[PDB]
């Protein structure tokens, strides 16, 4: 079904390769592209500017229970600018780490009568 | 009335120097690039009588990743291990000429926690000597 | 050589009456950098016995 | 050049020793050697160290 | 009755056998299949990724009062995966590790006005 | 400009010497294999005039249940003796070729505390000694 | 019946001294201009029978902005300089005149937390020694 | 059966000597005037075969605003020095007669934090020297 | 099998040594009368070899009001004092004979914080000597 | 390639040599019988020139009730003195051989907090002296 | 070999003594022996030592 009028692109996280510096392995990123969800802010705070200034927010995801996003594990990013084709972004410039968001906790799905899944609520954070 | 020699300001003397080989300031605001340094103090004593004054210092590096966190703070070590060994003269904001008397390491970058869950903050503390001029 | 091989010989002994003996001997002082072996080693062609501990 | 503890190639000789340690069994060199005899571990703190006066 | 269109597989830990290092045991394993229940998400939280990053859930289980789960003791775990016979599944297998759960606190039975039990309610966890 | 010469990373050393027995990095990703090593600094002193350098050094074991973890605390253990002992030649990421001093135990290694349940974690300290090579 | 001498007070006195180069207290009500200066007695030791006082002082700095903060903190460190040095007569509220036997610093100037996020602290810690006077 | 012999008490023997200058009690109740001391004991040490004592006492001053706090401490250390020099006898509340050995203050009044917001509390420390006497 | 030989134990000695003049125990009930004493051991070194003992003991005094605590505390002091000296014998639980060594007191009974209102606690630390018994 | 020598597991000689006369492992379960001893390491050093390792354990006794856990202490202590005095030959879990060098004891069994309110927990605190065996 | 503390077996001699200590109870030895006498304890930090000069 369709739970709400906005689009987003849940980017999978795979590291690869021989180990670098200080042992770790480059990062291999996968986009999947998953419409018709709702996203709302949960909660912001920020910490006191008394030398280093940081704010944080919590975003939540509403999904249909697809493939793709029940395979979502934590650790993983989602991308997000009011677009209708945000995948097709670049993760490496300023805009797509501007607007990256970064999964936090573990998947949640909720279940009916029937034994089956319904939809996803999934919490999001992005700090400053 | 007030006195009429005092120490140059070591902050000032460290973000002057510092500042040609990488972003410094005494405080970060909300938004800024990643390379960047920050100074502090912590301890000293002054004595007018023998003019003899032992600031503390304090750096901070902060990066994006471990790795730029860690490049960054090897060239902060290495900018201030050239300061110790070459005795330069630093041009301060007020266009004052200043110098130290000797320096040493009392520990060298090692990590620190951080809010910021994608910067990653190095930690460094040094020990100065500095001399009493006269105010202008 | 006399020296026996360890676990060999049984108690040793003090000689109530001793006579000066002549030893060589040779300190080693090995340090490596950069994969690269410096050797500092003394030599004393004759040593006998001072003080003990 | 009569005598030196380093070899041609500049490593250091193996044939100074006379006894050898292998496989946790003390046992007597039998190849040739000129024959010398090696201290084991030392104190910390405590090494070789001249004192002259 | 039923409570649900769920099926998960209790497991039970009794440890035997001679002491081995540091002296523990081996744990002796038995699974009994429990179907027709509710299993949903309660919270989840998340540890910052500073250095090490650590992930909980925490899940609910209401079950009808049978024998196998009443005798139900802390320390026990259960086996969910979405399947109707999730018991016919190796726990020394990897999928059977990240399908297993690990059971928090006592079990809470609730009783009626007849003084019989009517529902047991049951705290789960999940690390990764 | 910078000074002309440094310490090799105590980090990448550690890490590049014990990752050939068992997994090893700075920093530990959500998942990864239960082996697993990982390397802190925490103190350190530098002296450009001597070229004396005193590096702290931890490493973390991680292994699912008690008897694993003891065993990879065990086998880390002894790949630091035998790097302590026999002075060996180390590659790091880099290709430059480093080495050490002398070596010591500080903390053989214990139980500590952890979040997750299943995972068991020892801590071991050691301290190490290097020298200064010039930088390419 | 009480004693017939004491010491000066020194919060009295550091105040009476301190108040011609800048607003002074020991304590701040919620609303004041920004250059204000707070003393502090947290140490000392009284000795009856040599005469001997060594109480130990505090002085806050508070400002707008960094740049404000650390000028007082500056000008504070010179006037309490000038006081170590000249050994001047400082009339108390009471009109009492009250000396000094020496002085000494502790720590020079550094910053510290505060809970406005415009005002910035700066704090210094000095060291005095008094005498006994007779009571009037 | 117990001992024959036993120091002075020594919260009576200290609120039995400042009850003549000020109100002075162990315990204060929710309501009572400002000019109040507290007294307690912190440490001690006694001795059965040489007959030594060394106790700790500390006394708090509460009274409403700055300066009549200041005040108060002030009377209450010209108390305590008239104490430790005069030696006089003090009768205690059972009427046995009490003396001291010595007396020396350790540290001068100073300021404390207190929950009320009107009343400031001010806190000074001091050791005596007591011997044994017959118990009655 | 076990070894054979043993130190008496310290807390059924203090408690059957304390128990003639007021009750005491190792715990205290939810109810009981006033007048109490708590025995504890914070501390100790046993040495097989030399026969040497050296234990540390807590006793702690509940009573309803100030003076009540105060007098157990006295109480409890002066015949602590009385074991000191005349070193008696004491009876234990089991029926076995045991002495002690020496005896010095580390904390004179002061006051210390507790949940209940009503219930003053006042708190005394002592050190023992003891040696070495046949296991029977 | 790893060292060839290193001590014996310090927690595996302990729970094999405590496992005869009591329920001992490194870890308890949810559910057990009440005699129980737990062991674990906080601290210790290796060096390898010398072949010397100090290694520190720690015993904790659970019982129900205080006489039990006491009870279970003695007999705990006893047995520890037993091996360090007599130096027994203790079989690990792997079948090898390992001893001793020395023993002492740096706290005696004392009481120590525990969140169920009916099991009763006592600590102590041994320090052993073992070298360096070679790896089979 | 004429004498030695070691018996042939390898394990120490037990005729070696005088005085035996048995059940707490300080009783002569009724077995033939050389006689000798054993000291007790000794205070940590100090034991047998030899100082030459």
């Amino acid at each position: 079904e369709e739970f709400g009028g906005q689009v987003v692109a849940l980017v999978s996280v795979a590291e690869t390769g021989v180990p670098g510096w200080g042992g770790l392995k480059a990062k291999a990123r996968t986009t999947t592209r998953q419409p018709g969800v709702h996203f709302r802010p949960a909660s912001s705070t920020e910490t006191p500017d008394g030398q280093t200034n940081v704010a944080t927010e919590v975003w939540k995801l509403t999904a249909p229970p697809t493939a793709a996003v029940l395979a979502a594990k934590p650790g993983g990013e989602l991308v997000y600018d009011g677009t209708e084709h945000p995948e097709s972004l670049d993760l490496d410039s300023a805009a797509g780490r501007a607007a990256t968001f970064r999964v936090d906790g573990p998947i949640m799905p909720k279940y009916d009568l029937a034994g089956q899944v319904h939809h996803v609520t999934i919490m999001c954070k992005r700090q400053a | 009335d007030l006195h009429d020699q005092d120490a140059p300001d070591e902050e000032d003397f460290v973000v002057c120097w510092m500042q040609p080989v990488m972003r410094t300031a005494v405080e970060r605001d909300i938004d800024a690039e990643l390379p960047f340094c920050e100074v502090t103090r912590i301890d000293g004593a002054d004595d007018p009588e023998a003019g003899t004054d032992d600031p503390v210092i304090q750096l901070d590096f902060y990066a994006l990743g471990a790795e730029a966190a860690k490049a960054a703070a090897k060239q902060g070590h290495r900018r201030m291990l050239f300061l110790f060994r070459n005795f330069p003269t630093v041009t301060l904001s007020d266009g004052t000429l200043a110098d130290l008397d000797f320096g040493e390491t009392l520990i060298k970058p090692s990590r620190m926690a951080f809010e910021h869950d994608q910067i990653v903050r190095y930690t460094a503390r040094y020990q100065l000597g500095t001399s009493y001029v006269a105010v202008p | 050589p006399l020296v026996e091989l360890p676990g060999e010989a049984d108690g040793f002994s003090q000689p109530v009456d001793a006579e000066k003996i002549g030893r060589q001997f040779l300190l080693y002082g090995i340090r490596k950098k950069e994969g690269r072996y410096l050797y500092e080693v003394d030599a004393y062609d004759l040593a006998y016995l001072n003080n003990k501990g | 050049v009569r005598w030196s503890p380093l070899a041609q190639d500049g490593q250091l000789r193996d044939d100074l020793f006379a006894h050898r340690l292998e496989n946790g069994v003390w046992v007597e060199n039998t190849n040739p050697n000129e024959g010398w005899y090696l201290a084991g571990a030392f104190g910390e703190g405590n090494g070789p160290s001249s004192r002259p006066s």
